[PDB]
RNA sequence: GAUGUCGGCUCGUCGCAUCCUGGGGCUGAAGAAGGUCCCAAGGGUUGGGCUGUUCGCCCAUUAAAGCGGCACGCGAGCUGGGUUCAGAACGUCGUGAGACAGUUCGGUCUCUAUCCGCUACGGGCGCAGGAGAAUUGAGGGGAGUUGCUCCUAGUACGAG
RNA sequence: GGAUGUGUCGUCGCAUAGACAGCCAGGAGGUUGGCUUAGAAGCAGCCACCCUUCAAAGAGUGCGUAAUAGCUCACUGGUC
């Protein structure tokens, strides 16, 4: 079961209807729960309740708390992934805000940022992609990753830094 | 990829979930990928 | 162990959860019908050397004691019971099991010691002090050991019914 | 397994356990919960399976012995009577029946010498250990 | 040649260390000098000799190893006083002999740099646990 | 008061437990080449020699050179090599007439399609006037294969 | 046969004097326990599975090497 809710200032709900509508300092945010799905704020902080209890439930429920508590850091400090380019000659330029790899691929590989995105990079070998969103940017620092998995032998392409890649080892 | 009709743990890690309709396996090694379908 | 019913007729029972045992001695041979559950965590303890209050409904308490019980194949669920009316001097004879304790010295040398007959029974009991158990040697026991009715150690007074030189343990050879 | 010597056939038909003890001759045991025809050779493949388990002890217990000869085609024609007297020996074991019931070894060092053993029967069992006071 | 993010631990007979089966790829391998490694073995063995003393060996980065000159196993000690020849791999059939509490006395003494137990008690019934896994049994001990 | 039989040839079409091409997991997968399990039948799947063959062995190739079903698909479609007529021979059995797990040479496979079905093509009528012509697209059909060289790159990889 | 898919009954169980899973940190010394081997040191296989310190930390989960090593576990504290 999850309770607790930290509403920081910048913030603004609105739980009119089943839109539970916000806004705040990084950009008026939305996101749908269940109506049945019981919650607003009480005194300062927050809490989503719930009617029954056990499973049908208290997953929604679980699932709401974390999904708001979200758009909370939310507006209010925006997310940012951070990337890593590793292998010969593994690069990233740009093109405006468009993230352009240069991975081995006989030919390079363009990225382009979706409707509140946006790409950085620090050396060309390592990446960013902060954001609004929460989801997008994990859903998109995938499209990312995907571009090309780390191997079993020098887990090479793209990665999460702090990224536990042990090897096969082969010949 | 173990299609097996007899889906069940191989060390303690193999994590049997349940993604549409289908029983699977997800051990932190790869060679215990299970999965009845 | 409040066994209340006790007619022809089980009906009222057959499907809500109770045994069906009768008690006697040879003056009053009691109709019965207790609860399932209760004889069920019950008889496990003190079973068959085990007397239990027996105040069928109405408050009759009387002593009694697990004589033979007949449970289900298939479903290892008992379904009858027969109480024998506890005595005073003399109750009849009674089921008393075999046990060891102590390392024995045949394990460890390699072999096992196995206890030929598990439950053994004794002429005489005596009611109102009947060994609820018996505790055996096996230590001794190497390498082809038998232990036999005339060994076991008795509990002051109670005679063994069965023959003496029968093996009761024997600590079993390796493979 | 095969029996020594006696007339060479049979018949068939059936209905739940009669003398099918349960503890006896060891701690833990193993339940026939279905009619079935056992084996010999099912049973080889089963003592022989919960041997290996055991490095020793051998108190392991098969008391259900193939008391039955039934046969077999002899090719398939039809013209010709009774056939195959040596097709191979059965166990014929109703519910409830004991086939087996080790002794000494630790409880789970049980709950496997029998879980496999169970793999190559015919039929579903489970396993039991005590409380068992009928005759003796 | 490699840095070994290991130590190194081996137990030579009295000072030899010279042939191929002994060391050899041990140190080899890793590319260093090991003639050295000989002379600087049985000259500090000298003391206590014609016994089997357990060495560690710690190599840095720059090829430089050195080592610890400790005490001989208490699996030796007692193939020494009780004049075993092998240990037995049935102690539970046949034994393998017997000796006296005198002969560990001279254990918890000199192998006392390694024993961290309490104080001579605590640092007597240590000795009896290994060699009760070995064959050989205790004589005396409390009451009588 | 008859459901024509083995094999070919022709003509196809269907299933998938996929032979090759497509996508994927794991590999004891370095790369290249493979093993193996999953998803997947769009399409494709060669020519010769021996045998009545099916089968199979083999020559030369191929991405491959799948397995099965449709009265062991198809004789009112063709053949007729095979085998269950009449001739004749050999071995074998039978005193014989004859016979056969057998082997061997020979031996007329019926112009005319009524109903359904199928491929083409017209006549009627219908579609709320009688006519000329130009169209929408409901639905439906056809097609749906693969190699090799070059480039990237002698790179990634690899002790090489 | 498989399998935290649910519904209803039974059993242990373990537990605000603050567990379970999560988290920071720890982790013993004997001992590369003896035995066997070309060796194998908690982990190919016989035997056992005790001693010492402690709040603790088991001759030992599994993974790993040619054994080493390394990586975690069972036992311990604080956070909640």
């Amino acid at each position: 079961g999850k309770q607790p809710i930290a509403v920081p200032s910048g913030v603004t709900v609105n739980a009119q209807d089943g839109v539970f509508k916000v806004k705040g300092p990084k950009g008026e945010l939305t996101v749908p729960y269940n109506t049945e799905l019981t919650v607003r704020q009480d005194g300062d902080q927050l809490l989503v309740e719930r009617p029954s209890d056990a499973q049908k439930h208290r997953a929604l429920h679980g699932l709401t708390r974390t999904l708001v508590a979200n758009a909370v850091k939310g507006v209010s400090d925006g997310y940012t992934i951070n990337l890593e380019l590793r292998g010969v000659g593994f690069r990233a330029k740009l093109t405006g805000k468009a993230l352009e790899m240069n991975i081995g691929y006989s030919h390079p590989v363009i990225i382009e940022p979706p409707a509140g995105v946006t790409f950085a990079v620090p050396e060309p070998t390592r990446i960013d992609v902060s954001g609004i969103d929460k989801q997008l940017v994990g859903q998109v620092a995938a499209n990312v990753r995907k571009v090309r998995k780390p191997d079993a032998y020098h887990g090479k392409g793209v990665r999460f830094v702090g990224e536990q890649i042990a090897l096969k080892a082969g010949k | 990829m173990k299609v097996r009709s007899s889906v069940k743990k191989m060390c303690d890690n193999c994590k049997v979930v349940r993604r549409h309709g289908r029983v699977l396996v997800i051990c932190s090694n790869v060679k215990h990928k299970q999965r009845q379908g | 162990m409040e066994l209340t019913a006790k007619p022809r007729t089980p009906k009222q029972k057959l499907d809500e959860s109770m045994i069906a045992a009768v008690a006697y001695n040879k003056e009053n041979n009691v109709s019965f019908a207790l609860d399932r559950k209760a004889f069920d965590r019950a008889f496990r303890q003190q079973s068959t050397t085990g007397l239990f209050d027996i105040t069928v409904e109405g408050g009759e308490t009387f002593p009694a004691l697990v004589k033979a019980v007949q449970m289900d194949k298939r479903k290892r669920a008992p379904i009858h019971v027969d109480f024998y009316m506890v005595t005073y001097g003399e109750p009849v004879e009674v089921s008393v099991p075999v046990h060891t304790t102590g390392r024995s010295q045949g394990e460890v040398q390699g072999g096992l010691v196995d206890i030929v007959v598990h439950n053994l029974q004794i002429v005489a009991p005596g009611p109102r002090r009947i060994p609820q158990e018996l505790v055996v040697d096996v230590t001794k026991m190497n390498i082809g050991d038998h232990i036999t009715a005339g060994d076991i150690k008795l509990p002051e007074g109670c005679t063994l019914a069965a023959d003496p030189e029968l093996t009761v343990v024997s600590v079993l050879p390796p493979r | 397994k095969r029996t020594k010597f006696r007339k060479q056939f049979r018949g068939r038909m059936t209905g739940d356990a009669k003398g099918g003890d349960y503890v006896a001759f060891g701690d833990y045991g193993l339940i026939a919960m279905e009619p079935a025809w056992i084996k010999s050779n099912q049973i080889e493949a089963c003592r022989i399976v919960m041997s290996r388990h055991f490095r020793r002890g051998g108190k392991i217990y098969i008391r259900i012995f193939p008391d039955k000869p039934v046969t077999k085609k002899p090719a398939e024609t039809r013209m010709g009577k009774g056939k195959g007297a040596v097709e191979y020996w059965v166990s014929v074991v109703k519910p409830g029946r004991v086939m087996f019931e080790v002794a000494g070894v630790t409880e789970e060092q049980a709950k496997e010498a029998f879980r496999l053993a169970g793999h190559k029967l015919p039929i579903q069992t489970k396993m039991v250990k005590r409380e068992v006071y009928d005759e003796a | 040649m490699k840095k070994v993010a290991g130590i190194v631990k081996l137990q030579l007979p009295a000072g030899k260390a010279t042939p191929a089966p002994p060391v050899g790829p041990a140190l080899g391998q890793y590319g260093a000098n090991i003639m050295e490694f000989t002379k600087a073995f049985n000259a500090q063995t000298a003391d206590k000799g014609d016994a089997i003393i357990p060495v560690e060996i710690t190599i840095y980065a720059d090829r430089s190893f050195t080592f610890i000159t400790k005490t001989p196993p208490m699996s030796y000690l007692i193939r020494k006083a009780a004049g075993i020849g092998k240990g037995s791999s049935t102690p539970n059939k046949a034994k393998v002999g017997k000796l006296n509490w005198d002969q560990v006395l001279e254990i918890a003494k000199t192998k006392m740099p390694d024993l961290n137990a309490g104080s001579v008690e605590a640092a007597a019934n240590t000795v009896a646990g290994t060699a009760r896994s070995m064959g050989v049994t205790v004589e005396g001990g409390p009451n009588a």
